[PDB]
C-alpha cells in the first residue's frame, strides 16, 4: 500500500540521480570530435558470391572463425553449413523442428547449436569418429522461443529466450549454470564481448542490459530507444555496442560513459532494423534493414556511405567475418549473398 | 526512455463525469497508434478505445460506445479519455497503453500481462 | 521485496564510474584510426589477396 | 513500295531477337524467375530467337525479291529450319497454355504434379516432335523448283501439307483453346464470388488476358494456316506462293510479339529494368 | 597438388550428395501445406486438433498432406513469434461466439493479424466454434448481444444467408452479426492479396477437416490467378 509508492518514490529519485550523473559526464558529443576526421568514402560491396540451397526464408546465420564455413538456418528446418570460398555445402543437417529462429558456429568449429519455437537449443557434433553428424545434447530448459544462442567454449553456449531469460548453460551436463534475469520482454539477441568476460543482451522493452557472465548479474541498463531491440553488436574492443530496433534507428552505447554516444537515423528510412554488426576496425556499421537492403553507416559520423542491395524480402541476418574480409548477409528468399 | 504516466480522477458517483490525461514522453508521440486498456477489480485487461497517429480514426469498444471519447493532442504529447454517463461497470485502473511499432495498423500484444510501453494506471472508482 | 529489489538492481548500477564523453569518443575514434589499415571492407583490397 | 519493307524487317529481326535473347537472359540469371512454367517460357523464346534471326531474314529476301537468295542446300536447310522452329513455338505455347491449365485448376496438386524434371521432359518431347515433323520431307508446279531455277520450294506434297498443318497449328488450337476455355470459366466465376464478398459494406481481367493470349495467337497463325490447307487441297490456283510468303510472315510477326504476352509478371518487369 | 585436387574432389563429391537429398526435400516440402493454427485459451483449438512449444497434428486429405500446428509453448506477448508464420497457406483463427465478455479481445486480435507488415498476404481461416452454446445463450435470453455491441438493435439478417432449416430467427441474427463484425474488419483492408473464410462449427463436426482442404485449395487457385493476371 504505502510502502509500495515509497519505494517507487525512492526509485524514482534515485533514477533522477543516475540520469544527473549522465548528464554532468556529458562534455561533449561524438560528432563533435569526429568533425575533424576524415569521411570514410562511398563503400560499394558488390555481391562475390550468392549461396542458394535452402527452401524458405533464412533465419539466421553464424561465421566459423576460419573466416570460410559459415552456418545458415532457414524455416524449412535445415542447418547447412556452406563453404564460402567454393560455394559448395560441406553439411546439411535435417532439423527435428522446423521454426529455427537462431544458430551458432561453436569458436572451435567442432559444434553447432540452434534452436527457435521449441524452447530447446540444440547441439549437434559436426567432427564425430563415424563422420555423421548427431545430437549432441538438447538444452531444455527455457520456457518460450529461443531468440539467440552464443557458444562460448565447447562446453559453455549462453542463450537468450523469448520469457525475458538469459541462461548461460553447460553443454556437458545439460543444465543451466546461471540464469540473468531483469528484461521486461522478449530479450531478441546478445553478443559477447571479445573475450567473453561479459555480454549485452537487447529485449522487446526498448533497453539493453550488460550482463557479467562470472556472478551472473546485470551490470548495466541501456535504454535510449523507443521500441524493440532486435538487433545488438559488440564494437571490436569491447566497450561500445550497437542496437538496432523498430523504431527505425540504430544507436551507440558505450559502456564506460553509460550513455548513447550515435543516433544512425535518417527522416526517409521508416522501416526498422533487423541486425547489425560493425567491421573489423569499427567504423563500418552493417545493418540490415525491413525495406530489403542493408546500410553501411560510417559509425563515427552517421552518415550514411554505401547500401548494399540485391534481396528480394527482408534481410534477416547479417554478419562479417572474423579477419575482416567478407560480409554475408541471408534473407527471407532463402539466398544468402556474401559481399566484400 | 517511453514513458506514459496517466493522471486522471478518483471518486465520482453513477451518471458523473472525468477526464483521464495521459502525458506521453520520452519517444515520438505522433508516430504511435495510441490506445486505453483497463482492468477492473477482479478480472483480466481489456481493450477500451484507440486512435490512429493523427486524430482520424478512432475506435471504440461497445461497452464504452456513446459514452467515452478518447482524443490526442500531438502538440503537448498527451492523450485524452473523456468519459460520461460512469456506471458502476466502468470502475478499474486505466493504463494508457501505445503500439509497439510506429508508422503501423496494427497495435499487436497491448493488453498482454506484462507489456513494456504502458502505464502504471490511475483508478476511477464510481460509487456512492 | 519486489520494489526492494528493483531499487536495490536500481541503487547498484547507480555506483559505477563514468568517464566523460569526451574521452570514451576520443578512445573509439583512436582504435578506429589505429585499426584502419587493416579493414578489407573499409580499404578495397586487390584481387590478388581477396580470395572472394 | 518495297523500300519500306527494310523499314519492316529492321523493327522486326531487332525486335524478335531482341526480345527472346532479353527473355531468355533475365530468366537465366534470375533466381526468382526460375519457375516450373519459365521452362516454357524459355523453350518459346528459344524458338522465337532462332526464327528472328535466320527464317525472317531469308523469307523476307525471297518475299521482296522474288527469287532465292542462298543456294538449294540453303534453301533445304531453310525450309527444314523454319518448320522446326514454327512448330516448336506453337507447340510450347500449347505447353504453356496445359501448364497454367493445371495450374489454376488443380492448385493443390500442382507443385508436386508439374515440377522442374517432368516441365524438362516436357519440353524435350515438344522439340523432338517439332523436329520430326520437320526433317519428314527429307526422305522421299509439281517438280518445278526442285529444277534448281534458283528457287525455294516449299514442301506442297498435300499429305505432308495436311499433317504438318494438322500436328503444327490445328491440334494445339483445339488445346488451347477449350483449356483457355475452362481457365476463363473458373477466372470469371472467381471474380464475381469475391466482387460479391467485397462490396457488402460502405472488372473483366480474365477476358483481357485470355483474349490477348488467343487472339495474339490466331491473328498472326490461322491465316495462313487455312492457307495452306486451301493451297493443299485447291493448289496454286486456289492459293498462289506469294500469299503464302506474306502469310509466314504473319506468323513470323507472332513470333515478334511472344516475348510481350508472357513475360509481363512483375518479377520479369524487374528482373528487365535489372538487366537494363 | 594432388591432395589438393584430392581435397577438392572429395568436397564437390560431397555437395552433390547433399544437394540430391535436398532435392528430395525440396520436392517432399512443396506438396505439405502449413496452416498455422491459432485461437484463444477457451476458443476449442485444442478440439480442432483432431489427430512442446508446439503440437504439430500431420492430417491428409484427398493425398494432399496437411500440416496444421498450434503454438502453446510461448507466453502471451505474439508480436516477434508470430513473423515465423508468414509463409503458411492460411492462419486458421478460431473464435468461441458464445462468450461475449471476450469477442471485441478476438475481433482486435484479427485486425491486428490482418493488418500486419507479414501477414499482410496471408489469407484467414475463420472458424466460429461453438454455435451449439450460442444457440442455447441466446434462446436463453439472459445474455444480450446489444450490450457488449450497441449496433446489434440495428442490424438485419443478412438476405443471403442460409439458416440452416430448423432454428431460430434470433439465432441467426446472432450468429451473422458476429460472422459479419468479423468480415466488415476484414473487407475494410483486404485488398485482394488474402481473404477471410468464415465458418460455423460446433464440438462436434465430423467434416472440419474437408473444409480446411476447400478453403485451402481456394485460397492457392486464387493466388495462382492473381499471379498470372487473370483475376
Ligand atoms: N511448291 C512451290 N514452291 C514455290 C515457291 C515458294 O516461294 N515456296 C515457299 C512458300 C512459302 C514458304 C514459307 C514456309 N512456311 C512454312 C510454315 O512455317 C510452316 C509450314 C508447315 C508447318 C509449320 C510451319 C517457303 C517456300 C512455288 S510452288
Amino acid at each position: 500500500q504505502s510502502e509500495l509508492d515509497q519505494l517507487r518514490q525512492e526509485a524514482e529519485q534515485l533514477k533522477n540521480q543516475i540520469r544527473d550523473a549522465r548528464k554532468a559526464c556529458a562534455d561533449a558529443t561524438l560528432s563533435q570530435i569526429t568533425n575533424n576526421i576524415d569521411p570514410v568514402g562511398r563503400i560499394q560491396m558488390r555481391t562475390r558470391r550468392t549461396l542458394r540451397g535452402h527452401l524458405a526464408k533464412i533465419y539466421a546465420m553464424h561465421w566459423g572463425t576460419d573466416s570460410r564455413l559459415l552456418v545458415s538456418a532457414s524455416q524449412d528446418g535445415k542447418l547447412i553449413i556452406w563453404d564460402s570460398y567454393t560455394t559448395n555445402k560441406v553439411h546439411a543437417i535435417p532439423l527435428r523442428s522446423s521454426w529455427v529462429m537462431t544458430c551458432a558456429y561453436a569458436p572451435s568449429g567442432n559444434y553447432v547449436a540452434c534452436g527457435g519455437l521449441d524452447n530447446i537449443c540444440s547441439i549437434y557434433n559436426l567432427k564425430t569418429r563415424e563422420g555423421n553428424v548427431r545430437v549432441s545434447r538438447e538444452l531444455a530448459g527455457h520456457t518460450g522461443y529461443l531468440s539467440c544462442c552464443r557458444f562460448l567454449d565447447d562446453n559453455q553456449i549462453v542463450t537468450s529466450s523469448g520469457d525475458t531469460t538469459c541462461a548461460l548453460w553447460d553443454i556437458e551436463t545439460g543444465q543451466q549454470t546461471t540464469t540473468f534475469t531483469g528484461h521486461t520482454g522478449d530479450v531478441m539477441s546478445l553478443s559477447l564481448a571479445p573475450d567473453t568476460r561479459l555480454f549485452v543482451s537487447g529485449a522487446c522493452d526498448a533497453s539493453a542490459k550488460l550482463w557479467d557472465v562470472r556472478e551472473g548479474m546485470c551490470r548495466q541498463t541501456f535504454t535510449g530507444h523507443e521500441s524493440d531491440i532486435n538487433a545488438i553488436c559488440f564494437f571490436p574492443n569491447g566497450n561500445a555496442f550497437a542496437t538496432g530496433s523498430d523504431d527505425a534507428t540504430c544507436r551507440l552505447f558505450d559502456l564506460r560513459a553509460d550513455q548513447e554516444l550515435m543516433t544512425y537515423s535518417h527522416d526517409n528510412i521508416i522501416c526498422g532494423i533487423t541486425s547489425v554488426s560493425f567491421s573489423k576496425s569499427g567504423r563500418l556499421l552493417l545493418a540490415g534493414y525491413d525495406d530489403f537492403n542493408c546500410n553501411v553507416w560510417d559509425a563515427l559520423k552517421a552518415d550514411r556511405a554505401g547500401v548494399l542491395a540485391g534481396h528480394d524480402n527482408r534481410v534477416s541476418c547479417l554478419g562479417v567475418t572474423d579477419d575482416g574480409m567478407a560480409v554475408a548477409t541471408g534473407s527471407w528468399d532463402s539466398f544468402l549473398k556474401i559481399w566484400n | 526512455q517511453v514513458q506514459l504516466q496517466e493522471s486522471g480522477g478518483g471518486l465520482v458517483q453513477p451518471g458523473g463525469s472525468l477526464r483521464l490525461s495521459c502525458a506521453a514522453s520520452g519517444f515520438t508521440f505522433s508516430n504511435y497508434k495510441m490506445n486505453w486498456v483497463r482492468q477492473a477489480p477482479g478480472k483480466g485487461l481489456e481493450w477500451v478505445s484507440d486512435i490512429s497517429q493523427s486524430g482520424a480514426s478512432i475506435s471504440y469498444t461497445g461497452s464504452v460506445k456513446g459514452r467515452f471519447t478518447i482524443s490526442r493532442d500531438n502538440a503537448k504529447n498527451t492523450l485524452y479519455l473523456q468519459m460520461n454517463s460512469l456506471k458502476p461497470e466502468d470502475t478499474a485502473v486505466y493504463y494508457c497503453a501505445r503500439c509497439p511499432a510506429p508508422f503501423t495498423r496494427d497495435c499487436f500484444d497491448v493488453t498482454s500481462t506484462t507489456y513494456a510501453y504502458r502505464g502504471q494506471g490511475t483508478q476511477v472508482t464510481v460509487s456512492s | 521485496a519486489q520494489a526492494r529489489k528493483l531499487v536495490e538492481q536500481l541503487k547498484m548500477e547507480a555506483n559505477i564510474d563514468r568517464i566523460k564523453v569526451s574521452k570514451a569518443a576520443a578512445d573509439l575514434m583512436a582504435y578506429c584510426e589505429a585499426h584502419a589499415k587493416e579493414d578489407p571492407l573499409l580499404t578495397p583490397v586487390p584481387a590478388s589477396e581477396n580470395p572472394f | 513500295a518495297v523500300a519500306l519493307a527494310g523499314a519492316l524487317l529492321a523493327l522486326e529481326v531487332l525486335a524478335t531477337v531482341g526480345g527472346n535473347l532479353l527473355v531468355i537472359v533475365a530468366i537465366a540469371r534470375t533466381p526468382r524467375l526460375q519457375t516450373m512454367t519459365n521452362v516454357f517460357v524459355t523453350s518459346l523464346a528459344t524458338a522465337d530467337l532462332v526464327v528472328g534471326l535466320l527464317v525472317v531474314p531469308p523469307g523476307a529476301t525471297l518475299a521482296l525479291t522474288g527469287r532465292w537468295p542462298l543456294g538449294a542446300t540453303g534453301c533445304e536447310l531453310w525450309t527444314s529450319v523454319d518448320v522446326l522452329c514454327v512448330t516448336a513455338s506453337i507447340e510450347t505455347l500449347c505447353a504453356l497454355a496445359v501448364d497454367r491449365y493445371l495450374a489454376v485448376t488443380n492448385p493443390l496438386r500442382y507443385g508436386a504434379l508439374v515440377t522442374k524434371r517432368r516441365a524438362r521432359a516436357a519440353v524435350v518431347l515438344v522439340w523432338v516432335v517439332s523436329a520430326a515433323v520437320s526433317f519428314a520431307p527429307i526422305m522421299s508446279e509439281a517438280q518445278r523448283c526442285h529444277s534448281n531455277p534458283h528457287c525455294c520450294a516449299f514442301a506442297s506434297n498435300i499429305p505432308y501439307a495436311l499433317l504438318s498443318s494438322s500436328v503444327s497449328f490445328y491440334l494445339p488450337l483445339l488445346v488451347m483453346l477449350f483449356v483457355y476455355a475452362r481457365v476463363f470459366l473458373v477466372a470469371t466465376r472467381q471474380l464475381r464470388l469475391l466482387r460479391r464478398e467485397l462490396g457488402r459494406f460502405p472488372e473483366h481481367r480474365a477476358l483481357r488476358t485470355l483474349g490477348l493470349i488467343v487472339g495474339t495467337f490466331t491473328l498472326c497463325w490461322l491465316p495462313f494456316f487455312v492457307a495452306n490447307v486451301m493451297r493443299a487441297l485447291g493448289g496454286p490456283s486456289l492459293v498462289p506462293s506469294p500469299a503464302l510468303l506474306a502469310l509466314n510472315w504473319l506468323g513470323y510477326a507472332n513470333s515478334a510479339f511472344n516475348p510481350l504476352i508472357y513475360c509481363r509478371s512483375p518479377d520479369f518487369r524487374s528482373a528487365f529494368r535489372r538487366l537494363l | 597438388t594432388e591432395d589438393q585436387r584430392n581435397e577438392e574432389k572429395a568436397q564437390r563429391e560431397a555437395n552433390k550428395k547433399i544437394e540430391k537429398q535436398l532435392q528430395k526435400d525440396k520436392q517432399v516440402y512443396r506438396a505439405t501445406h502449413r496452416l498455422l493454427l491459432l485461437g484463444a485459451d477457451n476458443s476449442g483449438k485444442s478440439t480442432i486438433v483432431k489427430q512442446s512449444g508446439i503440437f504439430e497434428t500431420k492430417f491428409q486429405v484427398d493425398k494432399v498432406n496437411f500440416h496444421m500446428f498450434d503454438v502453446g509453448g510461448q507466453r502471451d506477448e505474439r508480436r516477434k513469434w508470430i513473423q515465423c508464420f508468414n509463409d503458411v497457406t492460411a492462419i486458421i483463427f478460431v473464435v468461441d461466439s458464445s462468450d461475449y465478455n471476450r469477442l471485441q479481445e478476438a475481433l482486435n486480435l484479427f485486425k491486428s493479424i490482418w493488418n500486419n507488415r507479414w501477414l499482410r498476404t496471408i489469407s484467414v481461416i475463420l472458424f466460429l466454434n461453438k454455435q451449439d452454446l450460442l444457440a442455447e445463450k441466446v434462446l436463453a435470453g439472459k445474455s444480450k448481444i446489444e450490450d457488449y455491441f450497441p449496433e446489434f438493435a440495428r442490424y438485419t439478417t443478412p438476405e443471403d444467408a442460409t439458416p440452416e432449416p430448423g432454428e431460430d430467427p434470433r439465432v441467426t441474427r446472432a450468429k451473422y452479426f458476429i460472422r459479419d463484425e468479423f468480415l466488415r474488419i476484414s473487407t475494410a483492408s483486404g485488398d485482394g492479396r488474402h481473404y477471410c473464410y468464415p465458418h460455423f462449427t460446433c464440438a462436434v463436426d465430423t467434416e472440419n477437416a474437408r473444409r480446411i482442404f476447400n478453403d485451402c485449395r481456394d485460397i492457392i487457385q486464387r493466388m495462382h490467378l492473381r499471379q498470372y493476371e487473370l483475376l
